[PDB]
């Protein structure tokens, strides 16, 4: 397997576009949730400010070859953030989607939201729990990874069942379904959320099921095959952190955080 | 800071008498000037605000004109209550400030004052100082000018109602020792209704 | 939902 | 009556108008009408049109614009004139012509998000202003300085007639004792005035076997910037925390006072304030005033005293579980139309 | 109606300090500008200090640039211009005054700071390092003019009476640091008895003197 010719131009071309993807999110988060301080909106964007606020070494580790210098503390609590908040907004979407349903609670409200922050964290627990660093025997560059039993590495399709049936089709289709039947009640701005829910997330998860598909050896192995998946992922995955900035696009984005003469008659 | 030329320092009017004070401000002021009249003991009562607006429940007699940096209050029917000090405050800027005051007295014929010389009372002495008094009464106006011949400070008191005369009284302190050195001590007065200064004189 | 960056790229992961 | 002028930047166009803020009745927006004067010697562009704009400031996105034919008279146009306008030409002569705008309601009000400290950029929120330009046609370049600008508000006072009192009253139980915590929150009047105090008077019950360790007074400033979309943001503008306490089983009644105004609300950049013309200070947004019920495009300005009770956790489900009341009261902040 | 209250004034050495509260009632503190001016005995007005509350900015003169620390409470409704340090000269009749800031038209003309409409009693301030004394009497004998004197007396004011031409002049400071006065009337020689009785209120004193 030769190296990849342009893997540094388009690592830099796509670190432009997390800078900016980075500033416009921290502003848009921050400022989100210094102002809100709905309930079920007011969680989402807590949450997503993290994801954010960790875009920043994520970057940095793009920048170095996927190396992290940091240490294995700092990408353990980087990806446990990363992915805590990531699960809770992807579940409070559907979780707003079924409460306009319901609508048209006090008690309900807050237990719902600490219940959806519990699954959050406990789903998300298990991938942190064995990511550890390890340097290369003969790349001799650290870098940032889990390590599941040896016996049940089983714990790859069990996260990819949960990353994936859990992540996309699920809020997906009661949103679609609850929306196309608000847009029959009655606005344009309805049609744009349901694409964009659609678009930011539909394309990495098609991305991830084909990476599934290319683990269990479904296809041959080929390097243009493995240049087009790399390019891929990391597009869709920065088109997936443009949701941080676009979510708060259902309500307009305040940024609360940044000669004459006196003649007479 | 910013100074106010307020002028005349004193005017003496009569009943109906057309009074007029500048007040010229020292630099570009743009009709934020306030004018007062301060009675003695009472508080500063406004009359006039921006240099032409005339506070309400004022008499209408007031009137502020602008010409440019000067700034004249005018009171075309003098009265009786307009007896007080009046000050020009500009508010253009910061600090506020004030003009220097312009006291309107009452006029009348001019009365040389009298004049009367006390010599101390025994019982300062046994206390151990004495004070020589010289007395101008039933004057006008308070121009006068008394000196002493063998630390004096005189005290005009307010004008009389009946008369518009004054009173003024210089006492000048002395201990008991350096003051019996001097055998003849006499006060001198000057005033613009006399003719000649007018001197009293006596001995220890 | 490891990031591609922290996640592995070889044959062989088991 | 100083009616502020100004003359193109080369003096040749001068515009006059009669005030430069404008009353919003929610039925009637009062006009913004005035005159303006050419000079035939440096005129010959040949046609002049004097245009006002309503622009929202963030990406200068404009929310309204409407247009007048400054010069010639046009033939189409024939409306009565106005006082200031017809005074001011008699004034003047017969080389200058009105221009007489007449705002549509259900706009955005004179609303400027606070400027930063250490910022110099023209300030945000929205502002209406008059730019008048000679151009043949509204293709034609508008050079700068053939053309001049001066901006206006359009801003809401305070409604007149009082309205009720708003008392919230609240209910709250618990798993571990079936006792219900009555609260209580009321305000003395309907509307209050920026700057003015604001009678909050917390009553509580509190039956349960919990321990209430403080109380919270806000007056949390709501402002929604509702584009086509409904936002809808939070501020506080005032708070008191009081550390009156009423231990398990305690009946409780006291009355706290908070006074809104803009000298502890400075550093924080954004909050809706009123509009400014150049940078002159101003006060806290004044409440605004829907009709009825759309949601108007533009800024809208509302105030809630949220009353609290910091009530104590523990027991079976030991801290997990958030014990927090609250109550919410919606007032009016708006200034004094004054006489 | 608007209304001003002041107090917080008296007696107190130099290098002591006060506190003058103006109560405002009718108008909000918040909304407005309170300024307080010092006239001295004798003398002109002499702006002090001014503030404003809602927007939390204060102003003060060249002679109080530091010692005067003027603030407010919204809650109280009232303004507390506190006085550190008052020297000599401070000495003077204190007055609060006050400059609506509501602009004829919409809310607020926030750059004024115009002519002050209403103004407080305002309350006299002594600064001096002298105690409480009682006066000495003196007599001043030869139409014949006669007097007593009224020396070394502190604080004000000072009473005097006799049993027409009676005059009374105003009390001087003496270098001392008390104060002085007399009182004089005049009578023909041909009927040339006559007393003089002064009272001081604060020491609780009287004296009764006879001029022949
Ligand atoms: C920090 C920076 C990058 C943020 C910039 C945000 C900009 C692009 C946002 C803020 C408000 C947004 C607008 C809000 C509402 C609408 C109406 C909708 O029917 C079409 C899109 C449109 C017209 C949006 C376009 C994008 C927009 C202008």
């Amino acid at each position: 397997c030769p190296n990849m010719p342009n893997k540094s131009v388009l690592l830099y071309t796509l670190s432009f576009i997390y800078i900016f993807i980075f500033v416009i999110g921290m502003i848009a988060n921050s400022v989100v949730v210094w102002v809100n301080i709905h309930c079920y909106i007011l969680n989402l964007a807590i949450a997503d400010l993290w994801v954010v606020l960790t875009i920043p070494v994520w970057v940095v580790s793009l920048v170095q070859h996927n190396q992290w210098p940091m240490g294995e503390l700092t990408c353990k609590v980087t990806h446990l953030i990363f992915s805590i908040n990531l699960f809770g907004s992807i579940f409070f979407l559907t979780c707003m989607s079924v409460d306009r349903y319901l609508s048209i609670k006090k008690m309900v409200r807050r237990v719902v939201c600490i219940l959806v922050w519990l699954l959050a964290f406990c789903v998300s627990l298990p991938d942190t729990y064995y990511l550890k660093t390890v340097t290369s025997a003969s790349n001799n560059e650290t870098y940032c990874r889990s390590f599941y039993p040896e016996h049940s590495i089983e714990w790859l399709i069990g996260m990819e069942l949960v990353s994936v049936v859990l992540g996309f089709a699920v809020p997906f289709s009661i949103i679609a379904v609850f929306y196309f039947l608000l847009a029959r009640a009655i606005r344009k701005i309805i049609f744009s959320y349901v694409v964009v829910f659609l678009v930011c997330w539909l394309p990495y998860h098609v991305a991830v099921l084909l990476d599934i598909f290319s683990i269990l050896h479904y296809i041959p192995f080929t390097c243009r095959l493995e240049h087009a998946l790399f390019t891929a992922l990391h597009v869709t995955q920065c088109l997936s952190l443009v949701h941080c900035c676009v979510n708060p696009v259902l309500y307009s984005f305040i940024n609360r955080n940044y000669k004459t003469g006196l003649t007479k008659l | 800071d910013i100074q106010m030329t307020q002028s005349p320092s004193s005017l003496s009017a009569s009943v109906g008498d057309r009074v007029t004070i500048t007040c010229r401000a020292s630099q570009s002021v743009s009709s934020a000037v306030a004018w007062y009249q301060q009675k003695p003991g009472k508080a500063p009562k406004l009359l006039i605000y921006s240099a032409s607006s005339l506070y309400s429940g004022v008499p209408s007699r007031f009137s502020g004109s602008r010409s440019g940096t000067d700034f004249t209050l005018t009171i075309s029917s003098l009265q009786p209550e307009d007896f007080a000090t009046y000050y020009c405050q500009q508010s253009y800027y910061y600090p506020i400030t004030f003009g220097q005051g312009t006291k309107v007295e009452i006029k009348r014929t001019v009365a040389a004052p009298s004049v009367f010389i006390f010599p101390p009372s025994d019982s300062q002495l046994k206390s151990g100082t004495a004070s020589v008094v010289c007395l101008l009464n039933n004057f006008y106006p308070r121009e006068a000018k008394v000196q002493w011949k063998v630390n004096s400070q005189e005290s005009v008191t307010e004008q009389d109602s009946k008369d518009s005369t004054y009173s003024l009284s210089s006492t000048l302190t002395l201990s008991k020792a350096d003051y019996e050195k001097h055998k003849v001590y006499a006060c001198e007065v000057t005033h613009q209704g006399l003719s000649s200064p007018v001197t009293k004189s006596f001995n220890r | 939902l490891r990031h591609q960056s922290l996640s592995y790229r070889c044959p062989c992961r088991f | 009556t100083r009616v502020f002028k100004k003359a193109s930047p080369n003096g040749k166009l001068t515009v006059y108008l009669g005030k430069r803020d404008f009353v919003d009745h929610i039925d009637l927006v009062e006009p913004v009408d005035g005159v303006v004067l050419v000079d035939p010697e440096y005129l010959k562009e040949r046609r002049v049109y004097v245009t006002l704009t309503c622009a929202f400031r963030y990406f200068r996105k404009d929310l309204f614009v409407a247009n007048v034919q400054s010069f010639p008279p046009a033939p189409e146009d024939k409306k009565p004139l106005t006082r200031l306008q017809e005074r001011l030409i008699k004034k003047l002569g017969e080389h200058a012509y009105p221009f007489t705008f007449e705002i549509p309601p259900n706009l955005p009000c004179s609303v400027t998000l606070q400027p930063g400290p250490e910022d110099t950029g023209k300030a945000c929120g929205v502002d209406y202003e008059v730019k008048a330009f000679c151009a043949e046609n509204l293709e034609e370049k508008i050079h700068k300085r053939n053309s001049v600008r001066l901006v206006i508000r359009k801003v809401q006072y305070a409604p007149e007639r009082p309205g009720p009192q708003p008392t919230a009253e609240t209910t709250r139980q618990f798993l571990m004792s079936d006792k219900p915590l009555h609260l209580e929150a009321s305000l003395d009047k309907e509307i209050y005035y920026h700057g003015e105090p604001i009678s909050v008077n917390v009553h509580v019950t509190n039956n349960t076997n919990k321990t209430v360790k403080k109380i919270k007074i806000s007056v949390r400033q709501y402002a929604d910037i509702c584009l086509f979309n409904t936002a809808q943001y939070k501020c506080p503008v005032a708070m008191e925390e009081a550390d009156d306490t009423v231990a398990p089983s305690s009946t409780f009644c006291k009355v706290y006072t908070l006074t809104p105004f803009l000298a502890n609300n400075r550093e924080k950049r954004g909050l809706a304030l009123d509009g400014k013309l150049k940078h002159e200070d101003t006060n806290l947004a004044s409440s605004t005033l829907l009709r009825e019920n759309r949601e108007i495009l533009g800024i809208i300005v509302s105030y809630k005293v949220k009353v609290k009770l910091v009530v104590s956790r523990g027991g079976l489900l030991g801290d997990l579980a958030s014990s927090d009341v609250a109550v919410e009261l919606p007032f009016t902040l708006m200034h004094p139309k004054p006489k | 109606e608007v209304q001003l209250v002041e107090s917080g004034g008296g007696l107190v050495q130099p290098g002591g300090s006060l506190r003058l509260s103006c109560a405002a009632s009718g108008f909000n503190v918040s909304s407005s500008y309170i300024h307080w001016v010092r006239q001295a005995p004798g003398k002109g007005l002499e702006w002090v200090a001014s503030i404003s509350s809602y927007y939390g900015y204060t102003y003060y003169a060249d002679s109080v640039k530091g010692r005067f620390t003027i603030s407010a409470d919204t809650s109280k409704n009232t303004a507390y211009l506190q006085m550190n340090s008052l020297r000599a000269e401070d000495t003077a009749v204190y007055y609060c005054a006050r400059k609506s800031m509501y602009h004829r038209g919409w809310g607020w003309l926030s750059w004024v700071y115009g002519a002050m409409d209403y103004w407080g009693q305002g309350t006299l301030v002594t600064v001096s390092s002298a105690s409480t004394k009682g006066p000495s009497v003196f007599p001043l004998a030869p139409t014949a003019a006669l007097g007593c004197l009224v020396k070394d007396y502190f604080p004000e004011p000072v009473t005097v009476s006799w049993n027409s031409g009676v005059h009374t002049f105003p009390a001087v400071l003496q270098s001392s640091g008390l104060y002085s006065l007399s009182s004089v009337v005049t009578v023909p020689s041909s009927s040339l008895t006559y007393i003089c009785n002064v009272n001081h209120k604060p020491s609780n004193t009287k004296v009764d003197k006879k001029v022949e």
